[PDB]
């Protein structure tokens, strides 16, 4: 196909343009929702904690394309691995109320808890990145879902449902020296 | 009756000893068309006719057991050769005719089998080369075998160069016996045409 | 992007694999499946690479030269071109209408 | 019944030749899907792990069968005993992902991990045994049910989902010396 | 408008300074079976797509005249060629496309021409090298010339080892004018497929 390239206009031009046929597609993997629907690691802890699906990996699966997107929405499952109980506060707590039973607390039960949380933010949406301030770089402190504290957390996995995401950014691949490929290792039977 | 003539593309054969055609595994192609090939692959009929090769001298040394294989394609030094050198990927199934000519007061039998992914064969697992596509030429019977197979394999196209999904094998079940009225050796020799050739891939020129 | 006095007329071949290098001149790849075309009004042109394979699947990793994971060149060249000497061709790439990817993975070192 | 051998058609005679009767038969036993529906020991295991059927024992009631057809599809259900957590990637992942909990994660729960896995190759159909190269004997790389990875893996047991065989190749019973018959302790009442 | 693709097999060609497309002598072609191949012929369409020739570099030293010509078939590295080789008789017919790339601040004009039974031109002939299917290349005006000629001669099928009934000729009719913001010169190319390939009379190998 020959275009006004300046324009922008999307072209996907097809193999049946010098005989080809084109073939059916299935792309349920590619499916924004489901994509997101996995647990995935945080790595800085401490016993008190505040969730923020920017702190997973910035390469993750997960933590890549979260970022890859500019703002977003989605409601969440956790699993922690924690000494002595679990406290949640909703988005806009105070610090103060992690000390108290009446707020959501999980008694422990080995291995660890896994829990069903919702969005509590009190914006519409959240965002990736924030150009300004939220105070009379970072993101706004409004932007988390929650605070969770234990005596010791071990470990934290965080699941994203009913993911959406708007707005696209940039996704990067590894950067390749060779000039020809990027090679790895893939795979394969032993012997 | 037992007369059968053959015709692949502009050539032919007759035989008048005629065991019939076994069809191996199928008796039609599976989509010569599907997605790996993206509907850019095409047929090429002028390549679907016979070629020979000579696969061994049958002599009353040889035992039981004796095997002689040819993994096809071979080396074709016709359209059908040109093929392979010029496509990245091809697929086709085969029409095989063998021949071992002696006279009727020859004794012994052969095997004609084809066997899809060879490996060589151990003693023992000889006496079940029959769970293959086959035909047994016995000079008391006829000096014709006749086998016609589909394409095969893990993938819907190949590249021949690579690998060689069909391989043709001939195996010796009793030794060819003589006397003073029979032959002394059997020559026996292959006919074979490549079917429902398909390429896919036109390759750049070496010059 | 060149200046409206600078003209050129390029090819795209795609090189499937069984051939030991590329072809290093558009009479050889021109045996290939190829594209060629002109510069002028307008100033983009799309070209499909199609997928041409043994396998109904390819892997979307390298690791050596092998049949699962190459597929193949993409050459670009210049048939000729008139003042053209400091003007470029600027090239993108998309997704097919049928274009599929497969199976998640999180292959990244963290 | 006499026949022209050399044809190679079938002949199957019937014990009602010479006045006998024919008698009911069930097969289900040998039934292809069925026999090779169950579970199934792999012996040279390692900490990082890939699935390939051919690692059966060729005596083995699975392995033997297996080996005795040239091309096979398959479903998979495994078994396995570790330490530590058990990651899964599917076939043509690099060997690289197996470090991450991006990727099917098990976390240890004993005894061992029961797991229903896709077929994941790229082709139609695998083999037993393929005549050639993949690369530019052993099978391609690309014959494999994804790899597994842990601390430790000490049992692995696969089992053949929805099994399918093509193209029966050789199956052998142990050879016999005697040249009257192979003979062996049979279970029997004690005492 | 202006713009044209031409397709032929798995190869295109896009032109925006397209001035259409000329056919010379017909639109269509004679029977391709006729009694001489007694229903023996076959069509390859793997032959069906376009290769590349440069014919010469148009500059402001050559003069009215001045005259480049190449006679088809010519040396075809491709499935075409093999056909050549492997084929005793064969027909077909020619799309050509002929592109000269400098740009609009040029002047001059080339004559592009579709010849039948090629014989060198005397000067004086040379003013009616019009009568042949042809268009012109005149840089204010276009990039690119097309012609669409068929099969022709005393014999229905031919032996190109021994006649090239196409020529394709491309003359001088005004000479390359340059000036500041002009190109310098003008290398002239041909993108040709043949068209309705046919062959008849497999050859034997070569070895």
């Amino acid at each position: 196909t020959t275009t006004t390239g300046e324009s922008a206009d999307p072209v996907t031009t097809t193999v049946e343009n010098y005989g080809g046929e084109t073939q059916v597609q299935r792309r349920q993997h590619t499916d924004v929702t489901f994509i997101m629907d996995r647990f995935v690691k945080i790595q800085n802890l401490n016993p008190t904690h505040v969730i923020d699906l920017m702190q997973t990996h910035q390469h993750g699966l997960v933590g890549a394309l979260l970022r890859a997107a500019t703002y977003y929405f989605s409601d969440l499952e956790i699993v922690v691995r924690h000494d002595g109980n679990l406290t949640w506060v909703p988005n806009g707590a105070p610090e103060a109320a992690l000390s108290n039973t009446g707020n959501p607390t999980a008694y422990l039960k080995a291995p660890f808890t896994r829990l069903a949380l919702p969005y509590t933010a009190p914006h519409r949406v959240l965002a990736t990145v924030y150009n300004g301030t939220s105070k009379y770089a970072q993101l706004p402190a409004s932007f988390n879902f929650g605070a969770i504290q234990a005596t010791t957390i071990h470990e934290l996995l965080v699941r994203m449902k009913r993911a959406e995401l708007y707005c696209p950014r940039p996704l990067l691949a590894v950067e390749v020296s060779s000039q020809d490929r990027h090679k790895q290792k893939i795979i394969a039977p032993a012997k | 009756d037992r007369l059968l003539t053959t015709r692949n593309g502009h050539t032919t054969s007759t035989t008048q000893s005629s065991v019939g055609v076994t069809y191996g595994y199928s008796t039609q192609e599976d989509h010569v068309s599907g997605p790996n090939t993206s509907g850019l692959e095409t047929r090429v009929v002028q390549a679907e006719r016979f070629f020979k090769k000579h696969l061994f001298d049958w002599t009353p040394d040889k035992a039981f057991g004796h095997l002689e294989k040819l993994e096809l394609p071979t080396d074709h030094k016709g359209v059908y050769g040109h093929l392979v050198d010029s496509f990245a990927y091809m697929r086709n199934g085969w029409d095989v005719e063998v021949s071992a000519v002696g006279n009727q007061f020859n004794g012994g039998c052969l095997l004609v089998a084809m066997v899809p992914e060879w490996k060589e064969f151990t003693p023992r697992e000889k006496y079940q080369l029959t769970l293959f596509p086959h035909q047994f030429i016995s000079p008391r019977t006829n000096m014709t075998a006749h086998i016609v197979v589909p394409y095969l394999g893990v993938n819907r196209y190949d590249q021949y160069k690579k690998h060689k999904p069909w391989t043709l094998v001939v195996m010796v079940v009793s030794p060819l016996t003589t006397n003073t009225v029979s032959a002394g050796q059997i020559k026996v020799y292959a006919n074979i045409a490549p079917t429902h050739v398909h390429v896919a891939g036109e390759l750049p020129s070496k010059e | 992007t060149g200046s409206t006095d600078s003209k050129a007329r390029y090819m795209v071949a795609y090189v499937p694999p069984g051939v030991e290098t590329p072809p290093d001149t558009p009479e050889k790849a021109a045996h290939c499946i190829h594209a060629e075309w002109d510069t002028g009004l307008n100033s983009k042109f799309t070209f499909s690479i199609p997928y041409v394979s043994a396998a109904d699947y390819a892997y979307t990793a390298s690791d050596v030269a092998e049949t699962t994971n190459v597929q193949g060149w993409v050459c670009i060249y210049q048939i000729t071109h008139g003042k053209a000497e400091q003007d470029t061709l600027v090239v993108s790439v998309s997704a097919g209408k049928d274009f599929e990817l497969r199976l998640p993975i999180d292959p990244r070192s963290q």
